[PDB]
Order: structure tokens, then sequence, then C-alpha cells
């Protein structure tokens, strides 16, 4: 449902993508990897939108933070200034840790940020509204009167930092939420309200909140591990409600290197949701409207990075090849022909190594700024801009587009560029059509009309029109299944056994050209480079 | 295998796109949507023993679409330009349409003339007489065609392929 709008000067950019979803990886990451992405959707203002939120492992937490609405002045206070191997509480010497402490400090986050939400709710509170004004409020005076009977008043961000620099009070922590019990019953056997904060709080305090403000609230859901099940388990607002947030945020953070796994409403055994590398994905959405998140190696990073600069530079080098060979066939390699939205961040951990047992802030500030880097290089690959709005319609599916022809206000230069296209697009899957059946003989013909149309009636410039051709080329090389390319070789071969120029000859150098270069609006003929 | 551009030009609600589907398909659908734009198709039929193959181009017929028309008939060796007998002013379109055939297309296009719905006498408001008239005058190929009961369909088509 996207649209084509002319700029200010002269262009033809297309709507801006709008993204309603996050998903954090679950794997070796630090959450400190998480605070430059944050950061840059800030500043371009992707969070807003977002009404799902997803998470594993680190992710997990980094996406319950967002999902509470806390402010990007605390998160940046919070993440920075939270190392988790200060909330690691043994049983003993020679165990691991119990999982019982981290878990703590979750729930006085968020019960901290679900509280100062309910403050700016209006009084009083309507019929159908009354309820869940109710349970919101009697569980955060039993996280108040536990702390209350421990000496912890928390309401400020910096109170829970600190909080973890001192271990007496952080026993005294331990000793007060941990009466709080796991599961209710009482007969008839009936399950009775978490007295934790659950998920399905989340949604009972959006609906409190006004239209003006239900944005602050993300729809949160987690990714698990079940050692016994020996499978992944999602928890979310919608499906697992009753389930505590404080809960699965440290169970999917539980590695089972440094936490005792934990149990299940069933008793079955819970850790990490990456112990192996996998990405959540969110329900009821698309894959075009979630921004998803990987923190990679060093050495797994700069390899991808590579290998893709590499097969950047080769699709340059076989054009050139192809253009010195006057005076080895065109699946080489992974060349994308339509329009696919990018919405994958990768972040660089580098030194902040699942290895490094403590990393000096500059190296924290590095893998911070390569987050921020990397967010920021990624969303200015959302940005569409073309120097015709032919190439647009081309290049992205007509699919995927408002039709313009339908729209009786649509300007007509959009109007016009569209009956050019579907033209364009009649002769390719005729060309594609009558090649499968085995007749090559209008080929040269139907092409000859479609860059007809490009000239005369588009109106190309002379160089922008190659690119507009080569991808007409390409697409239809692409429906054949390489039946053109092939084809266009013989016809070529043929006629160089007869000393006589070809059609051919023009059509499989667009054919050759980079893909690198036609999307482009580089102002200059295929000497792209990179 | 001789291989020919047509295009079919008219107002809209008169009959170009249920006559290709009469010519082609041989069906007829009193509820067809209206032509968004272009629609393309390939008949091929084979006078004597010679075979020729058509690229028909059915048009949209709104006013709008009227700038786009150049794309369509600018490699056409034959244009079909259909009207209403039931109205006069789709007639009196069409004159433009050829009209403007004449200054734009190509010199050697075998235009033809068809008025349709001529199933549709009770309602008729042109008259045959001055149609055949001004085909005459126009160097035309006028015939009557009716999609609803195949009439002259098929032979307003191949007439054109006999001057092709
Ligand atoms: N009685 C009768 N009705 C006809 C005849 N040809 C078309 N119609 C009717 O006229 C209507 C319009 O048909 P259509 O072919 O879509 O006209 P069009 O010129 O293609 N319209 P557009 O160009 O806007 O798509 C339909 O309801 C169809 O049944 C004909 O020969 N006789
Ligand atoms: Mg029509």
């Amino acid at each position: 449902g996207s649209e084509i709008s002319k700029t200010e000067a002269g262009q033809y950019s297309v709507s801006a993508p709008e993204h309603k979803g996050l998903v954090l990886s679950g794997g070796g990451a630090k959450g400190i990897s998480y605070l430059g992405m944050i950061q840059a959707l800030q500043e371009r203002g992707k969070i807003k939108n977002l009404t799902h939120v997803s998470g594993a492992s680190a992710g997990a937490m980094t996406a319950s933070i967002l999902a509470v609405g806390m402010d990007i002045k605390d998160i940046k206070k919070l993440i920075e200034g939270l190392d988790i191997t200060k909330l690691l509480d043994n049983s003993g010497v020679g165990f691991r840790a119990r999982g019982d402490r981290f878990r703590n400090i979750l729930d006085v986050i968020y019960m901290m940020q679900m509280k100062k939400h309910l403050e700016s709710v209006q009084q009083p509170i309507p019929p159908e509204q009354q309820m869940n004004y109710g349970i919101l409020k009697q569980k955060i005076a039993l996280y108040e009167d536990k702390l209350s009977r421990a000496g912890i008043v928390i309401n400020n961000v910096d109170d829970i930092i600190n909080l973890t620099k001192s271990v007496k009070d952080l026993e005294k922590l331990d000793k007060a939420l941990n009466s709080i019990p796991t599961e209710l019953k009482g007969a008839k056997g009936e399950q009775l309200e978490n007295p934790r904060l659950t998920l399905g709080d989340l949604g009972r305090l959006r609906e409190l909140l006004p239209e003006e403000n239900k944005h602050l609230i993300k729809n949160l859901s987690v990714v698990v591990t079940n050692q016994t099940k020996h499978e992944l388990e999602r928890y979310s607002e919608d499906t697992t409600p009753q389930q505590s947030i404080a809960q699965v945020v440290q169970w999917s953070g539980a590695h089972p290197v440094l936490f005792v796994p934990g149990r299940n409403a069933k008793g079955e055994y819970i850790a990490d949701g990456g112990i192996l590398d996998n990405m959540p994905e969110i329900e009821g959405l698309d894959r075009e409207e979630v921004l998803c998140v990987k923190a990679e190696a060093g050495t797994a990073f700069e390899d991808r990075v590579n290998k893709a600069k590499q097969s950047a530079m080769e699709a340059i080098s076989w054009f050139k090849a192809r253009m010195d060979s006057l005076v080895t066939s065109s699946v080489l390699n992974r060349e994308k022909v339509y329009y696919n939205i990018d919405n994958m961040i990768y972040i660089n951990t580098g030194e902040v190594t699942t290895t490094n047992t403590s990393p000096t802030p500059e190296q924290r500030a590095r893998a911070v700024k390569n987050g921020y880097d990397q967010t920021m290089q990624l969303l200015d690959s959302h940005k569409q801009t073309f120097d015709h709005p032919l190439m647009a319609i081309l290049y992205i599916g007509h699919d995927k587009l408002k039709d313009a022809l339908i729209d009786e206000k649509s300007e007509k230069e959009i109007f016009e560029a569209s009956a050019h296209a579907q033209a364009i697009l009649h002769l390719q899957e005729q060309i594609v059509k009558e090649m499968n059946d085995g007749d090559y003989s209008s080929v040269q013909n139907y092409l000859d009309q479609i860059e007809d149309i490009l000239t005369v009636d588009a109106k190309m410039d002379d160089i922008q029109k190659e690119k507009a051709f080569a991808l007409c080329i390409k697409q239809v090389n692409f429906l054949s299944e390489g039946k053109l390319e092939t084809y266009l070789n013989k016809v070529e071969a043929e006629a160089k056994a007869a000393a006589e120029p070809s059609w051919a000859t023009k059509i499989l150098n667009l054919l050759w050209a980079p893909i690198e270069w036609v999307v482009s609006l580089f102002k200059g003929p295929a000497q792209d480079f990179k | 295998i001789c291989q020919f551009k047509l295009v079919l030009l008219g107002e809209s609600a008169v009959g170009k796109s249920s006559l290709v589907l009469r010519f082609v398909k041989g069906q007829f659908h009193e509820y067809q949507e209206s032509t968004i734009g272009a629609a393309f198709l390939t008949q091929t039929v084979c006078l004597d023993d010679t075979t020729v193959k058509f690229e028909i181009w059915d048009t949209a017929g709104l006013e709008r679409y009227h700038s786009l028309a150049p794309m369509y008939y600018r490699g056409a060796q034959a244009a079909i330009v259909v009207y209403d007998i039931t109205n006069t002013d789709t007639f009196a379109r069409a004159k433009n349409w050829v009209k403007e055939l004449q200054r734009q297309a190509s010199p050697n296009i075998v235009i033809a003339l068809a008025g349709n719905k001529a199933d549709l006498a009770s309602k008729r408001a042109v008259e045959f007489q001055e149609a055949q008239a001004y085909a005459d005058d126009n160097s035309l190929l006028f015939m009557e065609t009716s999609a609803k009961t195949a009439m002259n369909v098929n032979e307003i088509f191949m007439a054109i392929a006999k001057k092709l």
C-alpha cells in the first residue's frame, strides 16, 4: 500500500515504511550492545509506532524495559550502569547462580515504571475500567509492602542501580520478594491471580492510559528453552497473560553455564532462549513491518560483511569482463531484481565477547557506537528515491504499490507512469510465455517495444533508460529461469560466426550490468565502482 | 507467421472489451468490469493458407486515458474505433479518434469503424446509412457488430487481415 511522491527537487521518493514490531536475538550478547540500537530508533522515531516487541537472552530484558515504556534517558542510565555479574547469587561456593536475585531487580525495575504510569492516569476511573486499576494497585502495594519491610525505597532509577552495588541491601531484597509465591491456588484448585506483575498487567495498564499515550506500552513476548521438552517456548501478553514478566525474562536469560535451570508451571526445566542462535517471530505481523536485530561475534561479523563486499565487487568485475570480452553465466551471483526491504540489524559485539570477563569503558562505548551506526546505516536503506517514476514502479512490485490508475486524485505523472509499467509487464510476461512454448521469434520485437515505451512515452534520459531497460531484461531473464540469456548467447555467437553485428549485443550488455548501478541514483554510465 | 499490432479505441461502455472476449474466447458477460489502463492478448487466426498473429491492445475509454493513447497506436498496423448505436455522442467521439488516428498514427494503418450494440435496434440512435456514409468518405472499414449475438465480430477482424 505504498505511494510514490515527487520531491522538492524533481525526484521520486516512495512512502517510508512503517515498522510496528521489534525482535532481539538470543545470543551471547550483553545488554550494552542494544543501547546504541535503541538510541538510534529514538533519534529517528522508529519506536513510538511500535505495537509489539520481542526478545530472547539479553534481548528479552532489553525488550522488557521497552515494553514498560521507560524513558530513553533512564534506559541509558539503566543499561550502561547495570553489570549482570553483580546480580549473581550462588547458593554457595562451587554452585551455579540461583537466578532469584536477577529476577528481583527486574521486578523492582518494572514496579517503579509501572507505578509512574498509574500516576499519570486521570481519576476517576470508568466502570468497565474499574477492575483493571484495582488489580495493578493491589500488586504494587505488595511490592512496596515487602520493600518497606526491608528498608528500601524505590521511586528513582538510580536507586535501583546503587542497590546492586550493595550486597547488604541486595540480600535484604532477596528475603523480601522471594516470599511472594509463584502460583496461588485453592478450592476448587482454580488458579488465582498471580501476585506478581504479569505480561497481562502490561495490557491492563495500557487500557487505562489515554489513547494519547497508549503507545508507551508494547506487547511483550519472550522465548525460552525447555530443557525437558528439548524445544523452544514462547510467552506472550496474548498467549500467556498470567505469566510474570520478571520470571520469563530471567528465564530467557538464564544461561545454564551461569544459572541453574528454571521451573516451569509443570516443573519442566527452563533455560536461556538463545543457547543456540535463534530469531523469534512476532505472531500477527508481516515480515516487512518487523525490525530484526542480531548480535554476531567479531569474526562472524566481519566474515559476513567481507563476503558481501566481495560479491559486490564481482558484480562490477563480471560486467567489465563482458565488455572486455568484446574486442560464465548470469547466475553469478545473488542478484535480486525485485525490491525486498532489509530489516536485519547486525551488531558487532567485538571485544565484548562472551569470553571477556570484564570489558573496559573504552570497548564498551565501542560496542554502542557500532550498534548506533549499523542501526542508522540500515534505516538509511529504507529511504527509496529514484530519478524517474517508472523506475520505481518497475523495481518495486506494482503489487506493493497503491494502484494509481484506480485513484482519481493520483498525479497524472504517476498515473501515466503506471500505465507505462503495465504495458511493459504485459510484454514481459509474453516473452516468458512464448519462450517456454519454444517460440523465440518475437522476443526482439517485444523488447524493442519495451525500450520504445521507456524512451518515447516515459521520456527517460539516455542514461536513466539504460538502467530501466537493463532491469526489464534482468527481470525477464529471471522469470524465464535463464531461457533468455541462453538464447541471447546463441544469436550473438551465430552472428560472430558470420562476421555481422547483432541485436543480442546490447541486450546481453545490459543483462550483465551491475544491479547495484541500475537501482542507484548514480548519474554516470557503467563505471559505477563502489 | 505474419505478426501485427491491433488496438481497440472508443468511448467507455461501447463494447471494446467484450468484442475481444467474443473474438477470442467466444463468450459474453452482461456485467463486465471496466478496463483499467489496457489489457493485452494475442489471438492467432489463419486466412487462406497463411497464418497471421494479432497483438491486440484493448484500451480504456475514459477521458483520462486519452493522453496514454499514442503509446498504444504507435506501432499499430490496425485500429478498431468502436462506438454505440444507442448513443449518438459515442459515434461523435469516434470521429475524433479517426481524425486523431489519421493525424498521428502510421499513414499505412488499417483503420476500421464499428457500430456496436447493434442488437439494441430498439434503442438505436445512430443511422446505419449515416455511418456507412461517413466511413466511405473517410476510407474506413465499417460494419455493425454485436458481442451479444456474435454478429460481425469475427467478420470485422478478418476483414482487416485481408488488407494486412
Ligand atoms: N447489447 C449489447 N451490449 C453490449 C455489447 N457490447 C458490449 N455490451 C455491454 O456494454 C457494457 C460495456 O462493455 P465493455 O466491453 O466493458 O465496454 P468497454 O468499451 O470495454 N468499456 P471500458 O473501455 O471502459 O472497459 C457491458 O455491460 C456489455 O455487456 C453489444 O454488442 N450489445
Ligand atoms: Mg474496456
